[PDB]
């Protein structure tokens, strides 16, 4: 790693300047030099490596929607040929933004999610897991599609069931990982009723759960669910 | 697209 | 060169899609291999290869200057010393826009400006040669900065002289590199009112030529000329 | 900062 040299806390440091500075790449570079040092990730720590990496393979996925949708046009009846130009570079973009989410995975696998046993953590991670199997699931094609998808599902399923049992309803990390589970189902496993159910079910009963919370913690939550809803407008 | 976060 | 196996067309045809893709860097490094191959741009694929790299560039400056005020301020009478990783990060940042800029000043000499005989062309290589020495100078503080303020100076006024006795008052080239030499009057040079002066007398003369133009050569002029104004407005 | 093209 060209991190190895860099003290720990001086990735986490430098992590932040990129982080104001809109530098992601660089945001994560620091932070996966981070987790190689091979301690535990705090709260915050464990947020900035989730915004460097969401932020990075954000601008991927538009990227490749994109060149994607043009190479779409480009197979439509009466499209002029251009030639192999179209699905090279889409198939780059696509190879770069499948590198990212091994990457991120490597990380989860090598050694994140063992050591991770409070829930807070534990969630997070296979959230984080789900979420980047997703990424590589939107853009699968081949004869593992499938188990792209499940190895999604699966880390999402064990994230829902630790969830459930360790921390409220309105905490915003399970309120996110069921945001994203209900898009997966929606988007990736064809399952929009399960996605409407999962949204709904998790809007009532962090609705139910307000009444527990500080006005911070209200606010942290009521904006997850208000992503929840909006989904559901969307899909309603 | 849909809301995640 | 990577690009070098590449078709021409190809790297143009990829340039256009990372373009449509807000994939600047991609975009500069077909741009890039595209020059290598020797050949003189066409207007289209100058505009291109200055797109590419205006945004990359611009990204690298933005950042450094977030960047720099960090560092400023980490500076000030009563900050915490927090150690040396702002600079260090700062630098790393600074460098790497460094690189962007020799590499294109690279390109510029190696062989664009020398092939380059209409003045459509010449002034716009110069006009390029100038920005991106300004951009180095907006970083320099070392035995060299008076040089490098020198060298857009320079190509600049080469490309101003050349403008002035080959081109209309109201072509956008001439217009955009007014705009530009009058910014770095102001911002390099310390001259401000050399800046006032160019930017006023570029915007009256082109005003009294819009008479000769369609209405599309109007709308691109008298985009530039708002530029104008609104510096102007700035500085005054 | 001052607008450039
Ligand atoms: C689990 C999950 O996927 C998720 C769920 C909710 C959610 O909500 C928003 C508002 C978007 C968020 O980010 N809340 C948040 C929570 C706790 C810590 C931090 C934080 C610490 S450091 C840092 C930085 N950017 N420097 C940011 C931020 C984001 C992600
Ligand atoms: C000299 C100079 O620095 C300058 C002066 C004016 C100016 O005005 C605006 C409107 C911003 C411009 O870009 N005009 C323009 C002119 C001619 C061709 C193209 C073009 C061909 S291809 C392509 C692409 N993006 N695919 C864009 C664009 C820009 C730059």
């Amino acid at each position: 790693g060209a991190m190895g040299s860099m003290e720990r806390a001086s990735l986490i440091q430098k992590a932040k300047l990129a982080e104001q500075a809109e530098r992601y790449e660089d945001m994560a570079a620091f932070m996966k030099g981070a987790v190689e040092k091979g301690e535990e990730l705090s709260c915050e720590e464990r947020n900035l490596l989730s915004v460097a990496y969401k932020n990075v393979v954000g601008g991927q996925r538009a990227a490749w929607r994109v060149l994607s949708s043009i190479e779409q046009k480009s197979n439509e009846e009466g499209s002029e040929e251009k030639g192999p130009e179209v699905r090279e570079y889409r198939e780059k973009v696509e190879t770069e933004l499948q590198g990212v989410c091994d990457t991120v995975l490597g990380l989860l696998d090598s050694h994140l999610i063992k050591e991770a046993g409070d829930a807070e953590s534990r969630v997070f991670y296979l959230k984080m897991k789900g979420d980047y199997y997703r990424y590589l699931a939107e853009v699968a094609t081949g004869d593992d599609k499938k188990r792209i998808i499940d190895s999604a599902r699966s880390a999402y399923q064990e994230a829902m069931d630790i969830s459930k049992k360790e921390m409220p309803p309105t905490n915003p990390i399970r309120l996110g990982l069921a945001l994203n589970f209900s898009v997966f189902h929606y988007e990736i496993a064809n399952s929009p009723e399960e996605a409407i159910s999962l949204a709904k079910t998790t809007f009532d009963e962090a609705m139910a759960d307000l009444h527990t919370l500080s006005e911070d913690s209200y606010k942290d939550s009521t904006l997850i669910m208000q992503l929840l809803r909006d989904n559901l407008t969307l899909w309603t | 697209f849909p809301a995640t976060v």
